[PDB]
RNA sequence: GACGGAGCCAGCGAGUCUAACCUUGGCCGAGAGGUCUUGGUAAUCUUGUGAAACUCCGUCGUGCUGGGGAUAGAGCAUUGUAAUUAUUGCUCUUCAACGAGGAAUUCCUAGUAAGCGCAAGUCAUCAGCUUGCGUUGAUUACGUCCCUGCCCUUUGUACACACC
RNA sequence: UAAUUGCGAUAACGAACGAGACCUUAACCUACUAAAUAGUGGUGCUAGCAUUUGCUGGUUAUCCACUUCUUAGAGGGACUA
């Protein structure tokens, strides 16, 4: 019996609610209490920059974005089942992790 | 089970949060009266519901409002707003339909909307001058 | 019946309309600005009924609603998806019961108030308990399950129970919840089918939509009786306790008539001052009371109007 | 019936505190009390180079009652100035860290503030009571 | 006069000069009179206000800076010069002063003299620009009502400012001696000048 | 609009020549309706399904099960 | 001293050539009868009034 | 300016020349026909098309479309 | 309005691995700073970013005045291998042109113009710049084809390098 | 109509791009999911006061709720009704 959270940081939106609805999914299975998703904001990576090149015409400029999401769940599981749930649960790209205490 | 209500003022930024419980007829913002808020020339805007509706209402009412954001205009536009509101849901939720819509009605009949919260937002900078929508002067030659 | 009084305090049309058997003298109104608002009746000529409280929160249009007969339990279906569960005192939130992936279209209790049946627009009928467990989970409709309706069957409270309910599948289907089946089904209407009612006594069935034929159907010996040509969308359909009447809220009028034997007693027409007339205000909700003395109607144009029953001369 | 300090003003306090902290007198006052500037937002020595002492030490024990607790260096935010920068654009510098650090350390000499847990300073109970006797003083003010 | 009393105390000045009807800080809202046609539903004096800030949305439709109540409207007018652009709680504070100084010199309403002065200062006939081959002359032209109480106030403002300069005059009281010599014109005031040279370039160009 | 992003793919390149360089932009718009990430039609194009008349007199009486 | 007050009866149309200002109708608040052409400076609407020193002009187009 | 265009036009004459027994003169339950019966990308789009659709019942139940 | 105390109210943002990022809290420094730990790989701490305009009490009273602070001398710290041809910050002092800007000319129709500050980009240090953000918050229009331009039709042409 | 926007008129008919549709953000929502990296309430325990129950707090985990304000998913809403 260990007390573990796991951490789930991705910008690709519906992967990442997907994986949280298979994390409360393998939850509720064997329910842990109900440790329902956590929800941070959405970190906004802005950059301004020109569009021009080098500089004639009107002064442009393009805001690029990068839009990061975080969501965190405690869990009271196994070993074992930590083991399940770090290795097949995955998906492109979606930054996992599972800090201990 | 002590019938208290939380009800939310909201200006551009300027929060509030309404608190009411069935007592003795304190008003505060920020653990002070709303006497002791000093703009001092939005006083009587913030005194307005109260005086508004007749104070022997408020007896059996204590409100505390604290509100986040904004600056001095706003946040007294958010209390009073705040408590206005706060005001009429405990008149729907614990007394009379018609004492709520009579309320209601005397506040729509000067409003600046009271319990209503405004739309106004502020518009975004665009690129290539200083203001929202002003431009930097050009020369032509 | 002539016109008694002027009731208001919704905001939009006021769609459905209910009392209770026990006390006549509240009232709970289900109308178009997401709130369900209750009255006392104090018999005023011009404030005929007084506004107590308002229950609200609703995503969308409170369409149907009813309540218990002792005044307990008021239960408001609304096109967010829900039915709410509540007491008349104090608006607090009992029950809310979610489930159909449509919105919810008719509510209704049973006679021991406990078994609680929902018509909904994903085509289904959904029958929950008091707690918010289903109970029974009904396919069987092509299109929208409109109007669902319990029906007062014998007396002594036997353990069975009987329903009827519409649908614009061009259907009329009576179900047994015992093993949560179909029971009868009545076919003939030629167009969509709003609103169905089932007599006192069990046995009648008045059902019509936008036809304007108000067909009878008799649940004794499974026989179909008759049809009246209402001839404009019957917007509301009400059985009287004691006269055996149809009341009919109808797209032009409301026209009443009393079933023996064959006779139209009073075809209503409320005045007004403004509307036109291909932009008349009509009725939607209806309701007798519970002693049948007085009939509540309330209209798109966010008003209630009121009629007592008297003498001819 | 019950006495607070938010009952009464924040300038009316300020100042019948301040009077009070010139009338008990010994404070441990720093002795350049007329050379400096209070901040480097300022171009100019104060007005009353006298007892502005007594009125910033009022102020923070009102501010240290109001808040939970605080250091030098927001004090000194809170209590810096628009910049007269010249010719260039104004901005906000901060106050002057040593007057703040000996008027702290004279109400820590009283004993009105005090070190914190977590660090920085935070209200005595004695403060806390010295300055509602006050507040009872100004809430008496009504003849 | 029927009095209730709190846990917070809300002191019985405002309890009694409030609640029976509803005043300015404390100023005479009622028996105001209008003495003139063409300048009802341009002026706004009936509904009353506390002090005159206020939130209104007075630019989506298109007339309804006359519902804007009018001293409201005169702070707005005193916020300008753009060294002076936003403070609106110092103008609200400098028409308070200015209708104390209207109480303190005349005996009469101070809003009273606000509706007496922009009434009489409000200029009549204006002359307008002509395409005008060769010599360009001017066409007269009836000035509307509602650009009447614009160029009333406008002017008084302009002439508080311009008379309040370079002097040790402060704007209270150079704004309420402009605003009691337009109301009861004596031809010593900027703005009421200004209103018969109107007038005149007006006659004298018709 | 944002069909630019979703149903429509660019490819630029730059290609060496033995004079100057050319350079391709294919644009390869491929269908909406084999988009199986993404919706299945570009929002200017609304499918209806046709429905089935019923006759109108019918008879109205009662059937028994 | 002649200072007439008269009412809008119908505006009519936005002359000058600068495009401000209006072409109106005035009743005369007094008789019926007596409605005139007027080119009138500031934004005008109706059912509202107006002053005139000379209310017998009765213009034509703004150029 | 709150002219609709072709696809709103089109698609709201289409469905009222193949649906004229199945909708009505109301715009909550026209919308939701228009939910059961549209294959359609926008709930704004689909609310355009369901208030056309109510404006040209309510002009059909006072006349016939040259169309 | 300047100045001196006192009230005290924002939001988008950035932030260090095997090396010098944001820095809370105590200590001294008039100030700039320097020091001893604690906190942050960030809705966890810097942060309530306690920002400024604004607000109250008080001196100053029209004099190119204490407004403005340019220039210029002396010194103390910080960044940098390096600062003189000032990197920046600070202390003292010097107290200029500037008395509301000519002919022209620019931005703007609602939380909009304007005053007011902060973040961020380059960054060892440098923001008067810019990209964003918030605070206070208007007068005036709801038009026009007059001027400068645009689109459509009709017409004229000896113009097509197209009325320069 | 802002719109080659549509109604209509037709030696034109049926189409395509552009506009619109689309997307992001901004406003509301006591309505589902919630949260010691968000806030409240109550019981902790106590500080100052007047002590007439109270007020303003302090407490990183003392507990239990709670989701109104916060956050973000799934959705609602307006279509000139």
């Amino acid at each position: 019996i260990i007390k573990i959270r796991i951490t789930l940081t991705s910008t690709k939106v519906k992967q990442l609610e997907n994986v949280s609805s298979n994390i409360v999914k393998n939850a509720e299975q064997h329910n842990l209490v109900k440790k329902g998703p956590v929800r941070l904001p959405t970190k906004v990576l802005k950059i301004s920059t020109r569009k021009t090149p080098n500089g004639e015409g009107s002064k442009t400029w393009e805001t690029y974005e990068m839009r990061i999401h975080k969501r965190y769940i405690d869990l009271e599981a196994p070993v074992q089942i930590v083991k399940r749930i770090t290795q097949i649960t995955i998906e492109p790209g979606v930054d996992v992790e599972v800090v201990v205490a | 089970a002590v019938p208290s209500v939380q009800t939310f003022g909201k200006k551009k930024s300027a929060t509030a949060v309404a608190h009411v419980k069935a007592g003795k007829g304190l008003i505060k913002v920020n653990g002070s009266p709303i006497t002791l808020v000093e703009p001092e020339i939005l006083r009587f805007k913030v005194y307005e519901p109260l005086l508004l509706v007749g104070l022997d209402k408020f007896s059996n009412i204590d409100i505390r409002v604290r509100v986040t954001g904004g600056g001095h205009v706003s946040q007294v536009y958010a209390i009073r707003q705040a408590i206005a509101k706060g005001l009429v849901a405990y008149h729907q939720k614990y007394v009379d339909e018609q004492s709520k819509n009579e309320l209601k009605k005397a506040f729509t009949s000067y409003d600046r909307t009271l319990l209503i919260a405004d739309s106004r937002r502020p518009e975004p900078k665009k690129f290539g001058g200083k203001g929202a929508r002003s431009r930097f002067q050009k020369s032509y030659r | 019946l002539v016109l008694r009084g002027t009731l208001e305090g919704h905001n939009g049309w006021v769609t459905s309309l209910a009392t209770s058997a026990g006390q006549p003298n509240l009232l709970l109104s289900a109308s178009r600005d997401k709130t369900l608002i209750s009255w006392k009746l104090t018999g005023d000529d011009q404030k005929f009924g007084v506004p107590v409280r308002s229950f609200k929160g609703h995503s969308h249009i409170v369409q149907d609603c009813t309540l218990t007969a002792d005044g307990a339990y008021a239960l408001s279906a609304s096109w967010d998806k829900t039915l709410r569960l509540w007491d008349v005192a104090t608006g607090e939130t009992y029950q809310r019961f979610v489930g159909h992936k449509s919105d919810v279209m008719s509510v209704d209790i049973d006679k021991k108030a406990s078994m609680i049946i929902s018509g909904s627009r994903d085509k289904t009928i959904k029958v929950w308990t008091i707690k918010g467990q289903c109970l029974a989970t009904l396919l069987g409709h092509n299109d929208w399950v409109s109007q669902v309706r319990v029906v007062p069957n014998e007396k002594a409270d036997d353990d069975s129970v009987t329903i009827i309910s519409a649908g614009n599948d061009k259907m009329v289907k009576a179900w047994n919840l015992n093993q949560f089946q179909i029971e009868a089904d009545f076919i003939g209407h030629n167009s969509n089918i709003n609103t169905l009612t089932a007599s006192p006594d069990g046995t009648l069935i008045a059902s019509a939509g936008k036809d304007g034929e108000i067909m009878l159907w008799n649940l004794a010996a499974k026989k179909a009786m008759y049809t009246l040509s209402a001839q404009d969308e019957v917007f509301s359909l009400a059985f009287s306790p004691n006269r055996y009447w149809l009341a009919a809220a109808t797209a032009t009028g409301i026209k009443v008539f009393s079933l023996d034997p064959q006779y139209l007693v009073d075809d209503l027409r409320p005045e007004f001052a403004g509307y036109s007339k291909a932009a008349e205000p009509h009725a939607v909700s209806l309701a007798w009371s519970a002693d049948g003395q007085t009939l509540f109607a309330g209209y798109t144009d966010n008003v209630i109007r009121v009629w007592q029953v008297m003498t001819a001369n | 019936p019950g006495v607070s300090v938010r009952d009464v003003a924040a300038q009316d306090f300020i100042n019948a505190y301040a009077s009070f902290l010139q009338r008990q007198g010994k404070l441990e006052v720093p002795g350049y009390v007329d050379i400096v500037k209070t901040s480097s937002g300022n171009e100019m020595p104060p007005q009353d180079a006298e007892g502005w002492f007594y009125k910033r030490a009022a102020s923070v024990a009102r501010h240290i009652y109001m808040r939970k607790q605080v250091g030098v260096g927001k004090l000194n935010k809170l209590y810096g100035g628009a910049k007269s920068r010249g010719v260039r654009p104004y901005k906000h510098i901060d106050a002057s860290g040593s007057i703040n650090r000996k008027v702290l350390q004279a109400l820590e000499k009283i004993g009105i503030v005090e070190i914190s847990p977590k660090g920085g300073r935070r209200i005595s109970e004695n403060g806390q009571r010295d300055l509602d006797r006050i507040a009872a003083q100004t809430l008496e003010e009504d003849e | 006069f029927t009095p209730v009393v709190l846990a917070t105390p809300i002191p019985e000045e405002v309890q009694q000069a409030q609640t029976e009807i509803k005043l300015f800080n404390k100023w005479s809202f009622e028996e105001v009179e209008v003495k003139d046609a063409s300048l009802v539903d341009y002026v706004q004096v009936r509904q009353p206000i506390f002090v005159a800030h206020t939130a209104g949305r007075y630019a989506n439709k298109r007339f309804r800076k006359a519902q804007c109540p009018i001293i409201e409207r005169l702070t707005n007018s005193l916020m300008m010069n753009g060294r002076n652009n936003g403070k609106k709680l110092k103008a609200v504070r400098i028409i308070k002063h200015t209708l104390d100084i209207i109480n303190v010199l005349t005996d009469q309403n101070p809003i009273q003299v606000v509706v007496d002065a922009i009434t009489n200062t409000g200029p009549r006939e204006d002359t307008t620009r002509v395409g005008g081959g060769g010599a360009a002359r001017r066409q007269a032209v009836d000035v509307s009502p509602l650009r009447r109480v614009n160029q009333a106030i406008a002017l008084l403002t302009i002439g508080a400012r311009e008379a309040a300069f370079r002097n040790i005059k402060t704007i209270a009281e150079t704004l309420a001696e402009e605003l009691i010599n337009a109301a009861k014109g004596s031809s010593t005031s900027y703005a009421i000048k200004k209103k018969d040279e109107l007038e005149r370039v007006a006659k004298s160009n018709r | 609009g944002q069909p630019v992003n979703d149903f429509i793919d660019t490819a630029t390149r730059h290609v060496l020549m033995r004079q100057g360089v050319l350079g391709i932009k294919v644009k390869i718009m491929r269908d909406p309706a084999k988009s199986r990430t993404g919706p299945k039609a570009l929002p200017d194009a609304v499918t209806i399904i046709e429905p089935k008349e019923e006759e109108p007199i019918l008879a109205p009486s009662v059937k028994d099960y | 001293t002649p200072v007439t007050l008269a009412k809008v009866i119908k505006v009519l149309g936005r002359t000058g050539s600068r495009g401000g200002v209006t072409q109106v109708r005035v009743e005369f608040l007094e008789d019926t009868s007596r409605t005139i052409v007027r080119n009138v400076k500031g934004p005008v609407r109706e059912n509202d009034i107006l002053v005139l020193m000379e209310s017998e002009r009765e213009a034509r187009r703004l150029r | 300016g709150r002219v609709r265009t072709k696809t709103v036009k089109r698609a709201s004459k289409a469905l009222i020349e193949r649906y004229y027994p199945k909708l009505t003169l109301d715009f909550q339950t026209n919308k939701r026909l228009c939910d059961e019966i549209a294959t359609i990308q926008s709930k704004r789009l689909r609310n355009k098309i369901a208030g056309y659709t109510t404006h040209l019942m309510k002009r059909i139940q006072k006349g016939p479309v040259r169309g």
